């Protein structure tokens, strides 16, 4: 079964030793693994760039194309606003961005 | 006569701009454009806009 | 830290301050408070420690 590939813009000048290890495709590590002061901690996480980033602890995004709340990437590959729901091909990076 | 015009630009400009503009400080590294204190950060999402 | 000789112009220590906080994850918090420990800004979630 061929396995389609999506493809996620971000600018030319990226730090490479991000993509040597276990990476996320998002360009800014998230999720729900990062709580216990709040329930509202999620979104900042995930979308607040006023504050750096989790993992990699010197920057906001390694990406500005796919990361922010209302980006290219969020606009299109985001399950919420449903921009490929007609589509009837998995896209691979839908766990990614919800 | 364009002379006009332009002393009247240059009348209106010495203060026009209190501060310093956001477009013109493109000499900002990779790594220092990405951090969050930039604030020209949250107006950078697609990119052909 | 407070105690030592403070600079002649006030506006120098705040755009020296402002300056020094853009590319360093800890700060204090911009306003400043007087009679307080000067306390960095609580951030989100940890990831390695």
């Amino acid at each position: 079964q061929a396995s389609v590939c999506e493809f996620v813009a971000m600018p030319v000048s990226t730090d490479l030793q991000y993509f040597r290890t276990a990476c996320n495709p998002r360009g800014r590590a998230s999720g729900m693994l990062y709580m216990g002061d709040r329930d509202a901690d999620i979104e900042a996480i995930m979308f607040d760039h006023t504050q750096s980033d989790v993992a990699y602890t010197d920057r906001a995004t390694l990406n500005p194309w796919a990361s922010q709340k209302h980006s290219y990437g969020d606009r299109l590959y985001n399950g919420t606003y449903n921009l490929t729901g007609a589509s009837p091909i998995y896209s691979p990076c839908f766990k990614f961005f919800t | 006569t364009l002379d006009v015009q332009m002393g009247r630009f240059m009348e209106t400009w010495a203060d026009m701009m209190p501060h310093h503009p956001h477009w013109v400080n493109e000499h900002l590294t990779i790594l220092q454009f990405i951090a969050p204190s930039n604030p020209r950060l949250r107006f950078e999402l697609n990119p052909a806009f | 830290s407070r105690g030592g000789v403070p600079m002649l112009h006030d506006n120098v220590t705040e755009s020296l301050r402002r300056i020094t906080a853009s590319g360093g994850r800890l700060n204090p918090t911009e306003p400043l408070p007087i009679f307080g420990g000067l306390r960095p800004a609580t951030s989100a979630g940890i990831a390695r420690g």
